[PDB]
């Protein structure tokens, strides 16, 4: 048959399949298990710190390994790093393009990535002899916007772009040695695994891909929000991630699973979640929203336990240190805080 | 990097002396400045130190009042005015270059230094064992000593060591009393607690002899130690 | 600090530095027009707008001791609503359209001429919720072929409602206002209209001008008096 | 005098204490619990002018009493010497307020592309630290030239601005005359005259840019400004110019009578200044009603 | 000949996705919370620790 009139339905048979399965395997939901464990009290966090000096919206951050310093990027075109312990600045890095919407920080210390509206990843070298920062590699093969980047190594650095692709790099040569395709929207965020052998992503298409670093293609596919998925973050043990969508709601995912767990909605919440991250013991689950303020979800029983306001503008980025001791939050308002 | 002083020369007494360095190769205008003097067959002498943007400015006691620094960002050039002179200031001046942020190593980059043969509360910081015969191979260990703690509240203890090879210009070996400098092998390790300092160096070379110094940079003025001269 | 060391008074100078100069080039970049260059296919925008002087595309030029920048974003091909708030506080937008285009149909569909769907996109920009209170420069290029046009086909074919002498200068009258009708601000927004085609000059003069007025309006209603 | 018997004017200052101190509390209040990310380059003329306002009346309770009663002074010599600094330095710092906010609107309005380096020096902080300070160093004489003196011998004791400390007899005229002539060419005149020249400037500029709503409602507000400002503080000034002039013009006993029976109320009309004054500033702005309304 | 290289990597994608290991969302509930119950006491933020061991200590100033 010249026509493509079978081929065509034998997705529709494969996918009813895969739904089945995961009715089979649903015994009973996250609530009836955690139900008689004591609740967290309620939890009261104080601004400590505010770091000020961006003349602009900030749109990304990330903290240091050693749990003392972080960059921050703003739409002035200026990286800066700051000394959480005493509120200074350390370095202060210019862009050849000011409309930057995402940075990272090296696992190790000596190198800092940022990119955004300009389809270029810069990598930037920290400990340098001649006492400056300067501009090391660029790499440039997307056709979109550049939404993440996290470091993988020394060596190694994954991105994702708004042209519907995700790419692994090889910063001493510049070339993709991994290219990540199938999502239909464009990507937005990814986060990486704590071994570094599998990340995941979400994209506009209210859709979420697991994927195989070393071997470079996708394993499996959740589903179930409503709207555009902004953020994603990866539980501390590794077995479970939450994404945040633009339906103001955000969902626990399960990889052993494949399985919706929870959901963290209120009535009076009816702005997008622009950030998500995790607690050290994985208990408390933070999130940013539009409404100018941020939210502390308790993760085993999805109750509200703290509302941490303060923020003038959208509250845009959020991050937790590696040993738990404090939680920063920057704004479209030009101002970072910590709390702890 | 580079930095190569010019200047030297015999003086009377009473006169005055012009001492410049110039600095190629690295952005000058981040790095704070110092001047190290160096008596024929004697140790270390801290002399001055002008900060970056030309804010804060410090002297030893032998020379304050009479001795002068000055900054010229544009051409990268670092200046010492030198008032009226004695019989005394003969010896060897360097040039160090230092960077205070939160994990900088101070004190990397030593200059060369110039001759200037005249005609004619402070911590303190002991060292033994003027002399040392030692053999490749084996594992010897150095000890310095000060009269005040050196562990401040945050934790820091601003103990460093150096190295001067016969012929040549000090390098730096360990800053804070624990953290390894760039480009030296993994063979120098240094340790101690609170006052008493112990340095240790196992599996010497040929390149190992030397003089080593201990100097402290808890508060100004900064003091040195004296030296442990190993010999083959 | 009192009890600060040795070392911590030198990093506290250098984050001063560093305060210092990100404050001083800070005011630098508030003395500096941004014009957000927006347009149709195939407008003519590249033509003479992008000429006119000398991912994301940035041009910059300097006019009666004025500084502009005019950032290109025609060859983005993305979700627009992901990125479109980045440009939330430039000064103003210019917008270009080819008016000898009421007869030419889309390339990718026949069912109605470009002219209406780039009124479409006129009234999406315009009525943006982030740019409430953005002025607007229009451009309307290539107007040597207008009035030849019109004079063997008439403005019947795009508009069928229109009565009038079909000369070139009631037709573009008529235009005009047809795109000037779709603000629905008309308080907090004004619309600049041009004739451009390909001319001398007129068209940088036509600019200043136009942020010239945007800027003395901003002013009088930042400091009280409105 | 007894033409003040229906004595309105302690009725009349201790009315003004009250629309005088509830109207800059609201703009006092909202100006310091409202969000940071305006910033309409006013909110720190606006909170100088409420707070060189808010003093400046909340000492009129201290004189209401005083006229009460047959000119008396319960309240000792100290108080008459910081009741009077309360209210001169707070009448030179409401009017440089008044001029340095006209000054600043000029600097934005008229040429904001030529002056936009010069609005950044002299403007904003840099302005409102000069007025302050000059306003105390010119009302010093009223700390120091401030002594309970007598009368046949004053049983209702009395304040007044003692003029025999710095002077010897045949010199404390110029003492009475030089120090009033100064506090009117700096306190009235020359603030005066820029604010007069600041607005016509900003006059031809908004007729030669404007629909018909906005032309007409923002050049009438511009001449009230002008016209408000100069009906209020005029009489004040007038006055005591002329009741200081008849140290040399020989003005009869039927004349003399008239200044000291109206100055009185000459006083009252510059306190209706300061009532309406948040008014035509602060609260004449749709985005700063909303402000203080919901709060 | 139109769009069969596109219908061709579909299915194969979905394909092999049935072929994986699942397990109960009971086992995998417990699971999720004897982690969290393992180390609770390492949580600065769950537990406020005291003053002497906070590295943001509000100083004087
Ligand atoms: C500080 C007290 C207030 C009054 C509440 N006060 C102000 C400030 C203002 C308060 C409210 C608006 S202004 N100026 C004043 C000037 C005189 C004055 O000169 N009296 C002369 C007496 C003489 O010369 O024998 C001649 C007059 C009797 C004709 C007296 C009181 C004044």
């Amino acid at each position: 048959g010249s026509e493509l009139d079978q081929l065509r339905q034998e997705a529709e048979q494969l996918k009813n399949q895969i739904r089945d399965a995961r009715k089979a395997c649903a015994d009973a939901t996250l609530s009836q298990i955690t139900n008689n464990i004591d609740p967290v009290g309620r939890i009261q966090m104080r601004t400590r710190r505010t770091l000020r000096g961006h003349l602009a919206k900030i749109y990304a951050m990330h903290w240091g390994t050693d749990s003392r310093l972080l960059v921050s990027a703003s739409q002035d075109g200026k990286l800066i790093i700051w000394d959480s312990y005493t509120t200074n600045k350390v370095h202060a890095i210019p862009l050849r393009s000011s409309w930057v919407m995402t940075c990272a920080y090296a696992p190790s210390g000596n190198y800092v990535a940022c990119g955004g509206l300009d389809n270029i990843c810069s990598i930037y070298n920290l400990k340098t002899r001649e006492g400056n920062v300067r501009v090391s590699r660029e790499l440039a093969g997307h056709t979109g916007y550049l939404s993440c980047c996290r470091f993988l190594d020394d060596n190694q650095i994954v991105t994702s772009s708004g042209d519907t692709t995700c790419a692994l790099w090889d910063i001493e040569t510049g070339q993709q040695t991994t290219t990540f395709t199938g999502h239909t929207g464009d990507v937005m965020s990814l986060s990486l695994a704590p071994d570094t052998r599998l990340f995941v992503s979400g994209a506009c298409d209210a859709s979420a891909k697991l994927w195989d670093v070393r071997e470079g293609m996708c394993r499996q596919t959740f589903t179930g929000h409503e709207s555009d998925i902004n953020a994603i973050c990866f539980f501390p043990n590794g077995n479970a991630f939450a994404t945040g969508s633009d339906d103001a709601t955000c969902r626990l995912f399960d990889l052993r699973a494949d399985q919706e767990l929870m959901t963290y909605s209120h009535d009076n919440i009816i702005c997008g979640i622009t950030s998500v991250s995790f607690s050290k013991s994985g208990r408390l689950l933070l999130a940013g929203y539009d409404d100018f303020n941020c939210n502390v979800w308790d993760a085993l029983k999805a109750d509200r336990a703290g509302v941490l306001a303060g923020h003038d503008n959208r509250v845009s980025c959020l991050g937790v240190t590696d040993d738990g001791m404090a939680v920063a939050t920057g704004s479209w308002d030009s101002f970072l805080k910590i709390w702890n | 990097v580079q930095l190569v002083e010019s200047g030297g020369g015999l003086v009377q007494p009473g006169g005055s002396r012009k001492l410049s360095c110039s600095a190629s190769g690295f952005a000058f205008s981040s790095f704070g400045m110092h001047w190290v003097r160096q008596a024929p067959e004697k140790g270390l002498e801290w002399v001055a130190y002008i900060s970056s943007g030309s804010g804060t400015i410090y002297y030893a006691d032998t020379v304050k009042g009479r001795f002068t620094i000055s900054r010229d960002d544009p051409k990268n050039t670092l200046f010492l005015q030198m008032t009226s002179l004695r019989s005394e200031d003969t010896a060897m001046y360097y040039c160090v270059r230092s960077i205070y942020y939160y994990g900088s190593s101070p004190f990397d980059f030593w200059g060369q230094g110039t001759t200037l043969t005249v005609s004619s509360s402070d911590i303190v910081m002991t060292q033994a064992t003027s002399s040392v015969p030692v053999t490749p191979g084996e594992s010897v260990s150095i000890s310095c000593r000060s009269s005040k703690s050196l562990l401040h509240s945050n934790g820091n203890t601003y103990l460093y060591w150096f190295l001067q090879r016969p012929g040549q210009s000090p390098q730096l070996l360990i800053y804070r009393m624990s953290n390894l400098a760039s480009g030296v092998p993994d063979r120098f390790s240094g340790s101690g607690s609170g006052t008493a300092f112990t340095l240790t160096i196992s599996r010497l070379e040929a390149e190992d002899v030397g003089v080593y110094y201990c100097m402290q940079h808890l508060e100004y003025p900064l003091t040195f130690g004296a030296g442990t001269k190993l010999e083959l | 600090g009192c009890t600060l060391s040795a070392e911590d008074k030198a990093a506290v100078e250098r984050s001063k530095m560093i305060d210092r100069n990100l404050r001083e080039d800070g005011e630098k970049a508030a003395r500096e027009v941004k014009l957000l260059l927006l347009g149709a296919g195939e407008s003519g925008k590249s033509t003479i707008v992008k000429q006119m002087k000398i991912g994301i595309v940035e041009t910059h030029f300097t006019f009666k001791d004025l500084h502009f920048k005019m950032f290109d974003v025609g060859g983005q091909r993305s979700e627009r609503k992901k990125w479109i708030h980045c440009f939330e506080g430039v000064t103003a937008i210019i917008f270009c359209v080819a008016l000898s285009d009421y007869d030419l149909v889309l390339a990718e569909d026949e069912e109605m001429n470009r002219m209406h769907e780039s009124m479409k996109l006129f009234d999406s920009i315009c009525n943006n919720k982030w740019f409430t209170d953005t002025s607007i420069i229009l451009f309307l290029n290539k107007k040597d072929l207008f009035e030849e046009k019109i004079k063997k086909s008439p403005l019947t074919i795009c508009y069928p409602e229109y009565a009038g002498s079909n000369t070139y200068e009631e037709a573009a009258a008529y235009i005009q206002c047809q795109f000037e009708d779709l603000n629905k601000r008309k308080d907090t927004k004004e619309i600049y209209t041009h004739f451009t085609c390909a001319t001398d000059t007129k068209n940088v003069q036509f600019v200043f001008d136009a942020v010239t007025d945007v800027i003395i309006k901003n002013n009088l209603k930042d400091c009280g008096l409105f | 005098d007894w033409k003040s018997s229906g004595a309105l004017i302690p009725a009349i200052y201790m009315l003004v204490f009250l629309l005088g101190t509830t109207g800059n509390g609201l703009v006092l209040w909202t100006v310091f619990r409202s969000s940071r990310e305006k910033r309409r380059s006013a909110d720190i003329f606006i909170a100088s002018l409420a707070v060189a306002d808010l003093t400046f009346v909340v000492t009129l309770p201290l004189w209401a009493t005083y006229t009460y009663r047959d000119y008396d002074w319960p309240f000792g010599t100290f108080f008459c010497k910081l009741s009077s600094y309360l209210i001169f330095v707070n009448m030179y710092a409401s009017v440089f307020c008044l001029t340095g906010l006209s000054f600043d609107r000029y600097l934005a309005i008229v040429r904001p592309v030529a002056n936009a380096r010069l609005r950044l020096r002299v403007s904003g902080a840099v302005a409102t630290a000069v007025l302050w300070v000059l306003a105390a160093l010119l009302a010093m004489p009223v700390m120091v030239l401030r002594t309970t003196g007598d009368l046949e011998n004053t049983t209702k004791v009395q304040c007044y601005m003692d003029y025999s400390m710095v002077a010897t007899v045949s010199s404390e005229w110029a003492w009475e005359v030089g120090l009033g002539v100064s506090s009117t060419t700096v306190g009235f005149v020359v603030p005066f005259t820029i604010m007069l020249t600041c607005y016509f400037f900003i006059a031809q500029t908004i007729a030669g840019h404007f629909g018909l709503r906005k032309r007409r409602r923002l050049l009438s507000i511009i001449v009230v400004l002008v016209v408000t400002f100069a009906l209020c503080w005029m009489p004040y000034h007038l006055v005591k110019t002329l009741y200081m002039l008849g140290s040399l013009l020989h003005w009869p006993c039927d004349f003399d009578l008239f200044l000291m029976n109206i100055f009185p109320y000459c006083t009252c009309i510059s306190y209706v200044n300061s009532c309406l004054n948040p008014f035509l500033y602060a609260f004449f702005d749709p985005r700063f009603r909303q402000a203080c309304t919901s709060m | 000949t139109a769009s069969i290289a596109q219908a061709r990597k579909l299915v194969e994608q979905l394909k092999m996705e049935a072929n994986i290991d699942r397990i109960k969302v009971s086992k995998a509930a417990a699971d999720l919370m004897a982690y969290c119950e393992a180390h609770a006491k390492e949580d600065p933020l769950l537990t406020p620790v005291p003053a002497s061991e906070n590295p943001f200590r509000e100083k004087k100033f």
